[PDB]
């Protein structure tokens, strides 16, 4: 009675892996790698589609992460290689007389720079921070690079400011969006849209802490792969923003040398009147406000009458044990044990002491160290807290900062997308029959 | 639940013309193949049209194929239709009925289902 | 509604959209790479449906009777109560069942095309 | 003539050389992407005659009638007094609407050819 | 037999797997070209069979008569005690001639069918 | 034997100043240029 | 016996056996390898 009809165009998909590109509108980050935005995209409502979401196997991370990368490396190929640098240094302590977080920090450091002719030496007078500078035995030392890596010297035109990349299907694939206010980045989502391209994600590089970016619509969700294992990082998305202020008070002058035919080093020269200790305020009520809602709803995990203890961070690099974020192009590393102490059973800021180091080795990489810059003057910026990134360490839980891996820091984002391929050939019985 | 009205003319001269029409309700219209029949006063019944559930299609039997014409409005919920030159022969009830066509992803239809009161056209 | 918009709806709604979606098929080495394979895929779902007789067809009807083991329900409950996403997966371990019967049912009709063109 | 060769001539003219043309339509990363492209091309429009019911032609009639607006010029200045360019000019704020329509013609037209294929 | 299984067979005996092979035409810069090269002679070809009048085909029949001087050879020498590379060196010297008749053969053959259809 | 087709009755618009072909000439030269001194010798050592 | 001529005495002649021939090879010498840093991140390996 009935006939195979062969149907082309059928409204169905299948889960895969495609490349995506990228869409944008000097800087590290550029729009001449991408394509123009679409100033009017458009999202199409599935009145009727759920679909299973896991944002912990999500093939668009690694994508942005491998990308990212990429983007960065491209853009300090033309720059200055620093190998000139790997030099003896007699350092000895700029303000010795100090009694503030800073003793010990800030070293006058000089050493015999090579110049534009090969014949000819430079004496050259810096100013290093003491994380950047070893003791190798005025005193001698190295910088910090010199055992395991050499130095390109950023260059100092192109801004390290985030610009938001949408990232968009080729043809034959579809995006679809979760649109759900309570997805826990797995299982179900039964508002799902189709878009071609995804909102513009900035590529804000940090730890711990995640700044700027999207927040939570209706509560603070608790994020993770298992929740009952240890091991896995929780990706805690606020509903509210907490602002953080930083600043970089002391008011650097910055010198230039040439050290090559066509090449040139910029270090900090002097500091122009006191010298203050770099810090981020974070005010006292927001962010117990927060901690509040958070321990909320980690009780939903745990259960109730169960305590929630936060504390410091513990062991590793200040990569991981600190706040890592670039602020106005100088890298900070806050404390942040200020932000994390307490126990909860069922105007007043806090300054967070932060460091500065100008040798960045990004990306938990080996072998490709960076030099930053200085920056003229005092530099002060204002930043939204989005999320936390926890750690699980009885009736008491204990959790601590944790972070390193960038593609957590992306992961948080790219949650609600999944890409799709469009299989628009099907069959179905009909009572049709071809006429032979 | 359906209700299947027939409105239109009644006698007319040869050579005239009239246009029928259905009102349709207790069913979704847009979805059932709608058509004719007539039944001559002293005769049996004779399928007259058929027109399909979109109204693109419509069959006629030889003896009406170049005079009549269905069409139907699903908006409106209304089928008509119009008889031109009117002969002798063309005495009859005529009933509006719903079936006696498919749809290809639908079952088969191939019978008449509900029909109307009916209207008298005379010549 | 747009492209996908008809896939929550029912098959027999869903039906009527083919040109909607079709049209959204074809409209940096590893983005050149990726452009090349939806070419060949596009091109590979193009030379099936010319192998079983679909040239420039969205709907074709063919001469496979349904073998009922493939799926045993209604019309009534196919076309009116369900979606293409869940047809797709009820028979997706028939795919490749189907799709050579097809290909021999061309092969049969297209010789006996030539043999009725030898008949003066 | 030659490719192009008729592309001074009447669209009435013109129109005997299609095959001169089609042929030369298919006949480094920035000279992969434009063969990329150039195939890309050839496949959009080549998808739009498809969808349209025209698979294997160069000249195919439709069902959508001339709307007059869209020129109300006789058929005898066209053909016989104007060439392509020149009507193509003419018409190129009409095109998006006439391919919408060609579109819906045969998404009927398919249909009703699977309804005929229903009646036993 | 599979791909190219039917390559010592007759022409007559080898006719019957043209989609076994047809399904095999689709089926790193430098092999980036090559995958478009595939591509693009994938469309040369299909491009000829669309001019020729032979779209969703595998066999299609045509117009032009053999003209003896390209093979004088029975039809029984032909299929069935001949490989078709035999063939193709046997005619490689007529096959762009046959080609272009073939061309000219659908144009004719084209507006003679929009002529038939402006009869009203 | 490359061909032209004249074309007996078509009239065209020319501007040479907006004839984006110049523009590929240009990087196609310059990115020639480049190419024929990478592998080449390094004169760092003259600046003395 | 493959060759391009055979009797051109220019090219090479492959000579594809139909058994293997075994053959042992060896580096008697027990040597002890050291390792110097040379530069920033670069090391030289030899034999010590
Ligand atoms: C989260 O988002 C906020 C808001 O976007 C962001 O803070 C902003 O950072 C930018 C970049 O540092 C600030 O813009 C600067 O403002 C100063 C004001 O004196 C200007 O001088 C800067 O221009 C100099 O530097 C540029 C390179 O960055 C040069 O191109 C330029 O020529 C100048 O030399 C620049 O305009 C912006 O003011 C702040 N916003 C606020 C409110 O302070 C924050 O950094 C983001 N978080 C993270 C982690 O990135
Ligand atoms: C961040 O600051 C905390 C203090 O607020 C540091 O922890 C202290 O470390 C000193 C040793 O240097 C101990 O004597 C204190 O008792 C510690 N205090 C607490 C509360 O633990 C911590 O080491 C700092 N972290 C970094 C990376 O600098
Ligand atoms: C610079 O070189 C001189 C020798 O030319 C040496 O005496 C001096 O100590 C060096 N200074 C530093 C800071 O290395
Ligand atoms: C030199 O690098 C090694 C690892 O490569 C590290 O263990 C060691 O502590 C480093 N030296 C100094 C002085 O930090
Ligand atoms: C997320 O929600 C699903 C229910 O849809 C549940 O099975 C899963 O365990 C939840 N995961 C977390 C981390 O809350
Ligand atoms: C991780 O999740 C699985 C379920 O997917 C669970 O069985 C397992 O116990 C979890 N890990 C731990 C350490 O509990
Ligand atoms: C570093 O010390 C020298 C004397 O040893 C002094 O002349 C120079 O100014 C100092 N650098 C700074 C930045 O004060
Ligand atoms: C940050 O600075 C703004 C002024 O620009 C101030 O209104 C706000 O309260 C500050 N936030 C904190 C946490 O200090
Ligand atoms: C601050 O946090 C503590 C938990 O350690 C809580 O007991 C206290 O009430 C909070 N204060 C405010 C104003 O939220
Ligand atoms: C406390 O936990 C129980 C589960 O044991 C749950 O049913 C109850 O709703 C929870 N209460 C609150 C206030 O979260
Ligand atoms: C701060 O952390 C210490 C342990 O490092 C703990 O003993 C102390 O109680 C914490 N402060 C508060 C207010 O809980
Ligand atoms: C740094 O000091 C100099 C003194 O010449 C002053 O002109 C400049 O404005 C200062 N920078 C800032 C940010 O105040
Ligand atoms: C912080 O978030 C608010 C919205 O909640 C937004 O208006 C503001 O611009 C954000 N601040 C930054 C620095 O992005
Ligand atoms: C979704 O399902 C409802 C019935 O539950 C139906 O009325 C609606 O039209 C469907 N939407 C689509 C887009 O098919
Ligand atoms: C239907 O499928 C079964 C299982 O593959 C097969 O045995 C049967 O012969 C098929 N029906 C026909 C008519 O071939
Ligand atoms: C399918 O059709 C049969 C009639 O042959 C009927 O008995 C059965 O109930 C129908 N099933 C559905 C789901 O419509
Ligand atoms: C396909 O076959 C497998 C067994 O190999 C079975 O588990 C699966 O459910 C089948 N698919 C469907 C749609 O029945
Ligand atoms: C060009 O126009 C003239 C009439 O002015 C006509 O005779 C000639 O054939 C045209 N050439 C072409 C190639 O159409
Ligand atoms: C012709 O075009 C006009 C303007 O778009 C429109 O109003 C009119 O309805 C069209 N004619 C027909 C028959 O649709
Ligand atoms: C177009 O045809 C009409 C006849 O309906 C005629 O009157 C008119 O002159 C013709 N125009 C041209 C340019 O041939
Ligand atoms: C198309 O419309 C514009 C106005 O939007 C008009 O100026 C132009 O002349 C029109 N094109 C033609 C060929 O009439
Ligand atoms: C090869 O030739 C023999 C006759 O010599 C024939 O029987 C056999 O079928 C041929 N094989 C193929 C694959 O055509
Ligand atoms: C057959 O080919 C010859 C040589 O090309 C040619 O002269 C002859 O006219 C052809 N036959 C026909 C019927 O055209
Ligand atoms: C070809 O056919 C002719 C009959 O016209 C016959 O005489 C001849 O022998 C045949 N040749 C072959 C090889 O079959
Ligand atoms: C093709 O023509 C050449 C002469 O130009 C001739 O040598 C060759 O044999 C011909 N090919 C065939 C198959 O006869
Ligand atoms: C290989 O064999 C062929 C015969 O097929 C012969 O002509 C040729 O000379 C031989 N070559 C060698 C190197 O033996
Ligand atoms: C190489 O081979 C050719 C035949 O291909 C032969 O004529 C020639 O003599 C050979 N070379 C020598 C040096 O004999
Ligand atoms: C090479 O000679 C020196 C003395 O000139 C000796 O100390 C050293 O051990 C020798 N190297 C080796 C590998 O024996």
């Amino acid at each position: 009675n009935l006939w195979v009809t062969v149907y082309y165009g059928v409204p169905v998909w299948k889960d895969a892996e495609t490349t995506l590109f990228c869409a944008s509108d000097h800087n590290v980050w550029a729009t001449h790698a991408c394509v123009p935005t679409d100033p009017n995209p458009q999202e199409i409502h599935l009145e009727n589609v759920t679909e299973e979401f896991n944002m912990w196997k999500n093939n668009m991370v690694e994508q942005m992460h491998e990308d990212i990368i990429s983007l960065w490396d491209q853009s300090l190929k033309p720059c200055v290689k620093l190998t000139p640098l790997c030099v003896t240094l007699q350092c000895t302590n700029y303000t010795p007389n100090l009694t503030s977080m800073m003793r010990g920090e800030l070293k006058n450091c000089s050493f015999n720079m090579t110049t534009e002719l090969r014949d000819k030496k430079q004496k050259v007078y810096s100013l290093f921070y003491r994380l950047d500078v070893v003791q190798i035995n005025n005193k001698e030392y190295r910088l910090i690079n010199c055992n395991t890596s050499a130095i390109t010297q950023a260059c100092p035109k192109v801004s390290f400011e985030p610009i938001p990349i949408h990232y968009c299907a080729p043809a034959g694939f579809a995006i679809l969006k979760c649109k759900d206010k309570k997805f826990n980045g797995t299982g179900p989502c039964p508002s799902v849209s189709t878009v071609q391209c995804t909102h513009g994600i900035k590529p804000v590089v940090s730890t711990q802490l995640l700044l700027n970016g999207s927040l939570a619509e209706e509560e603070v969700i608790i994020r993770s792969e298992n929740i009952t294992n240890n091991a896995k990082n929780i990706l805690v998305q606020l509903n509210t923003p907490v602002q953080i202020n930083c600043t970089r008070p002391n008011n650097n002058t910055v010198k230039s040398i040439r050290i090559g035919p066509g090449q040139a080093f910029y270090y900090t020269g002097d500091i122009i009147g006191d010298i203050r200790m770099a810090h981020c305020n974070v005010s006292k009520a927001t962010w117990n406000e927060t901690l509040g809602k958070v321990v909320k709803q980690l009780r939903k995990h745990f259960g109730n009458n169960t305590i929630i203890r936060f504390a410091q961070s513990s062991g590793g690099d200040l990569e991981v044990t600190t706040h890592s974020f670039n602020c106005g192009g100088e890298f900070f590393y806050c404390n942040t044990s200020g932000l994390f102490n307490s126990t909860w059973i069922s105007n007043d800021s806090i300054t967070l002491p932060c460091r500065i180091k100008q040798i960045i080795n990004m990306w938990q990489r080996i072998g490709q160290a960076m030099y930053a810059p200085p920056i003229q003057g005092v530099i002060r910026c204002v930043s939204n807290i989005t999320g936390l990134i926890l750690t699980r360490d009885s009736t008491t839980e204990t959790f601590r900062p944790g972070g390193g891996d960038m593609r957590d820091n992306w992961r948080s984002e790219l949650y609600k997308y999944k890409v799709v391929k469009i299989e628009p050939l099907g069959v179905a019985p009909t009572r049709c029959k071809r006429r032979v | 639940e359906v209700q299947l009205v027939e409105t239109g003319g009644g006698l007319v001269q040869p050579g005239g013309s009239l246009k029928l029409s259905c009102r349709a309700s207790g069913y979704t219209f847009s979805s059932f193949a709608m058509s004719w029949v007539r039944q001559a006063p002293g005769k049996g019944l004779e399928w007259v049209s058929l027109i399909n559930d979109r109204g693109g299609l419509t069959f006629y039997v030889d003896s009406v194929k170049g005079r009549f014409t269905i069409s139907r409005d699903n908006s409106k919920n209304t089928l008509s239709l119009q008889m031109h030159s009117l002969r002798d022969g063309d005495t009859a009830v005529y009933y509006c009925a719903t079936g006696g066509m498919s749809s290809a992803l639908q079952s088969s239809k191939y019978y008449f289902d509900f029909w109307g009161q009916g209207a008298l056209v005379t010549v | 509604l747009g492209f996908l918009g008809a896939a929550g709806s029912t098959m027999g709604a869903a039906s009527m959209t083919l040109t909607v979606q079709a049209r959204n098929l074809l409209s940096g080495i590893k983005q050149l790479q990726a452009r090349v394979l939806a070419v060949e895929h596009y091109l590979r779902d193009q030379q099936l449906l010319g192998i079983w007789g679909c040239s420039g067809k969205l709907i074709c009807c063919t001469n496979v009777p349904w073998n009922s083991s493939w799926s045993n329900r209604n019309l009534s409950e196919i076309w009116d109560n369900m979606t293409w996403l869940q047809w797709d997966k009820e028979i997706s371990n028939y795919t490749q069942i189907i799709y050579g019967l097809l290909e021999e049912s061309q092969n049969q009709q297209e010789k006996n095309e030539q043999d009725l063109l030898a008949l003066d």
